[PDB]
């Protein structure tokens, strides 16, 4: 029920779930 | 649509104006329940199905 | 919560002028329609004016059309219904019911509105 639009490179990501 | 089929139609991630549809000078059993019709542009809630 | 006194009746004959009138108090704000009914004698409750407060719309019913207007007087807090070009079939009680809930066209009686008292318009 969403729709979005986004070695040398290092994507780090940090992922929570609170309240909801 | 129709009343075999009156599909939930799932329409999110943008806004309704509700302003132009009291000056749609058409309607003609227009029945709000629960909240008034004034309050309803201003104050929005969860599960917009229609 | 919404008190209606209506007023502005009486006996003319046919072809003259009445002017009705509908004062509201309580929560004024919260209404956003004003309908006025007649009941004839041997005959159902209709529905014969409307008008929206919010919008300023008017409805007339098609035994009134092109003879019946209805106003609305913020200032004074009263709804007018003028009675241009009378004949004798309206004779009949009057009455003033608001709305808290929007607007229906025609006029239900088995709708929730707040009821006035009544007035008795008599034309010969």
């Amino acid at each position: 029920t969403f729709e979005y639009v986004s070695f040398k490179n290092l994507r780090e990501f940090v992922f929570k779930n609170i309240d909801g | 649509a129709s009343v075999y089929a009156w599909n939930r139609k799932r329409i999110s991630n943008c806004v309704a104006d509700y302003s132009v549809l009291y000056n749609s000078a058409s309607f003609s059993t227009f029945k709000c329940y629960g909240v008034s019709p004034t309050k309803l542009n201003d104050l929005c809630f969860t599960n917009v199905y229609a | 919560q919404v008190q209606l006194v209506e007023s502005g009746g009486g006996s003319v004959q046919a072809g003259g002028s009445l002017r009705l009138s509908c004062a509201a108090s309580g929560s004024i704000s919260s209404i956003t329609y004003l309908g006025w009914f007649r009941q004839a004698p041997g005959k159902e409750r209709e529905g014969v004016a409307a008008l929206i407060t919010v919008n300023g719309h008017t409805y007339y019913a098609d035994s009134v059309k092109g003879r019946f207007t209805v106003s609305l007087d913020n200032a004074k807090n009263t709804v007018y219904l003028q009675m241009n070009s009378l004949k004798p079939e309206d004779t009949a009680l009057y009455y003033c019911a608001a709305a808290a809930w929007g607007y229906a066209w025609p006029l239900h009686q088995d709708d929730y509105w707040y009821w006035g008292q009544g007035t008795q318009v008599t034309v010969s």
